[PDB]
RNA sequence: UGAGUGUUUGUACCACAUGUACAGGAUAGGUAGGAGCCGAUGAGACCGGAACGCUAGUUUCGGAGGAGGCGCUGGUGGGA
């Protein structure tokens, strides 16, 4: 089952990113580090 | 089932009349037959119920006319406070050798004031103390840095106030010698702390009854208001 | 004890959808479920030790007292004294107590302000739980199932299961609690220990919530019964 | 659209009774005061009844009789 989700930066939770991931493949809360516009850098992102 | 005493006592108090607070004082006068220097004391049960931990309150206030019976002092003290207590007068001066003597002996001091860098010495004792309530408080202020005002206010009459577990805090307020205005002042005085301590995090009326008596005399409702 | 709107799942198998369930103070509630309905699952919710996925789990301020379905041993040279000891906030208080007295000492007139107000909480605190538990623990033992003071002394790894949950059970009510949250909490026991167990919790006034596959047992005690469904995800 | 009866219940006073874990003189509810208190308005001790009871005793009622006990003090215990 692939689904849509939102990558939350961890540092400022900000929903900055929206993406999408297969549940069965990637039960877990996906994790990748992306630039959050905000705080202008890179940072930690998880699904919510 | 009650003495003639308590009984002709009893028929002087109205059960559903609340006195004023200088009528409930004058009426203790006359309750407590017993001819020994009685203590008049008030209890207030308050809304609060004390095993949340924000609502339990203990506090200490100090009477301008005193309790009516005076109270020893000891200290635990190290050098300027040391001064300090003895310029006050304290009853007894100590350190952290003499708290082992002071366990078993100078029993049956009022109240003990340690010195913040004591209490590190004095919490050994204090497990012991604890028990008996002795050991000095920070809420209360017991602890203090400067020794002097805490013994002035022993002196003075200062009375440490602590809600019980079922919600009733009880109080002295003066000495039966003590005129009735003076015994209805010590307990203006006390009204006005306990409506301080009231917790934020209360609701309701601040307190459901309040009553006076004498160590003798039975209780008497005071009204609020008044 | 409330919930609204309970969403929860666990990667790709879910536990609650949209279950709702309101409980009211003084029930006995028999929690009844397969194995994997999420019966444990609703006490972590319940302790905050879980957040649901969606909705509002409602909980009331009183002091819960917790049997989890597994002993939870930190250390295998643990003894069973030092296990039931740490049921109640004493030990732990004083330690963080001796640590202000020191810090006393090193600081004049910095953090004294802090420093005064832990300690009072600290000191209130520690009458509130009263340090003569000391006493009524070592009783506890005797009155509740005749567990020897042999035992007292031994590591609590090394103890029978049927022991280990008396232990257990026995730490839940020297906490003092206020509500009471029994995940099968007659596990190992025997029959005459069970007994033990029925007739304290049919006194006990509180509440208390029971997960148990004993159906026996619960009937003696439940009032309530809290069915959780395994293919509906709901309570 | 108003009177009552009774029954089952919820609330709130008011009376009553109850508090026995280990140690402890022993049936220790918490707090505060308390050196003094209670009794010819009939005390102590004794006897019977009844209640509770954890079986150890506690509370209460009454028979007679008539003046005494209890507390503080003392040791126990976290707590007298
Ligand atoms: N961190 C987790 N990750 C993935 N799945 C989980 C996780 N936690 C729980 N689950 C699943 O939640 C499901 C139900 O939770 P729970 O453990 O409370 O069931 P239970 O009814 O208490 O089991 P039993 O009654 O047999 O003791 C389990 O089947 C378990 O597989
Ligand atoms: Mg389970
Ligand atoms: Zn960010």
């Amino acid at each position: 089952m692939r689904v849509n989700i939102t990558l939350e930066c961890t540092s400022c939770k900000e929903r900055n990113y929206l993406t999408n991931k297969n549940k069965r493949n990637n039960p877990d809360r996906l994790e990748k580090q992306k630039y959050c516009p905000r705080e202008r850098k890179v940072t930690l992102h998880r699904e919510t | 089932k009650k003495s003639k005493k308590m009984q002709e006592a009893l028929k002087k108090v109205d059960a559903t009349k609340a006195y004023s607070v200088e009528e409930a004082v004058a009426l203790a006068k006359d309750t407590n037959i017993a001819k020994f220097d009685a203590t008049v004391e008030v209890a207030y049960k308050l809304n609060v119920d004390p095993k949340k931990a924000d609502q339990q309150i203990r506090g200490a206030v100090v009477l301008p006319n005193g309790t009516g019976k005076t109270q020893t002092v000891l200290v635990f003290a190290k050098g300027e406070k040391a001064k300090e207590a003895e310029a006050a007068g304290a009853d007894f001066v100590g350190d952290d050798d003499m708290v082992a003597k002071i366990q078993g002996g100078w029993f049956d001091f009022d109240v003990v004031v340690a010195t913040p860098d004591m209490m590190a010495t004095v919490g050994k004792l204090g497990r012991v103390l604890g028990p008996k309530g002795l050991m000095p408080n920070p809420k209360t202020g017991t602890v203090t840095m400067d020794v002097t005002k805490a013994v002035e206010e022993v002196k003075a009459g200062k009375v440490t106030y602590r809600v019980d577990k079922a919600g009733n805090i009880h109080v002295p307020i003066g000495k039966v010698s003590f005129d009735n205005e003076k015994l209805v002042e010590n307990f203006n005085t006390i009204n006005d702390v306990l409506l301080k301590a009231k917790p934020s995090t209360a609701k309701g009326q601040y307190i459901k009854n309040i009553s006076v008596t004498t160590t003798f005399g039975p209780g008497i409702h005071v009204d609020q208001a008044s | 004890m409330r919930g609204q709107k309970m969403n929860l799942t666990f990667g790709l198998e879910e536990v609650y959808e949209d279950a709702e369930f309101h409980l009211g103070d003084f029930d006995k509630v028999g929690i009844v479920g397969v194995n994997g309905a999420g019966k444990t699952t609703l006490f972590r919710l319940l302790l905050r030790e879980l957040k649901l996925d969606k909705g509002k789990i409602t909980i009331g301020n009183s002091r819960i007292g917790y049997l989890p379905q597994e002993i939870i041993i930190m250390d295998e040279k643990m003894t069973v004294l030092e296990f039931l000891a740490e049921g109640r906030p004493i030990k732990k208080m004083e330690t963080e107590l001796n640590y202000i007295y020191e810090k006393l000492t090193v600081v004049d007139d910095d953090k004294q302000d802090r420093l005064l107000k832990r300690m009072g909480w600290l000191q209130e605190q520690l009458e509130y739980f009263d340090c003569y538990e000391a006493e009524s623990i070592l009783l506890d033992l005797v009155d509740s199932m005749q567990i020897d003071f042999d035992l007292f002394d031994q590591p609590i790894s090394e103890l029978s299961g049927g022991q280990k949950s008396k232990i257990s059970f026995a730490k839940v009510l020297y906490s003092k609690p206020e509500i009471l949250l029994l995940d099968q909490p007659t596990n190992h026991l025997d029959s005459s220990t069970k007994e033990f167990v029925t007739k304290y919790l049919k006194s006990y006034r509180g509440s208390v919530l029971i997960i148990s596959h004993d159906i026996d047992f619960l009937n003696q005690i439940i009032d309530k019964i809290m069915y959780i469904d395994k293919v509906t995800h709901k309570i």
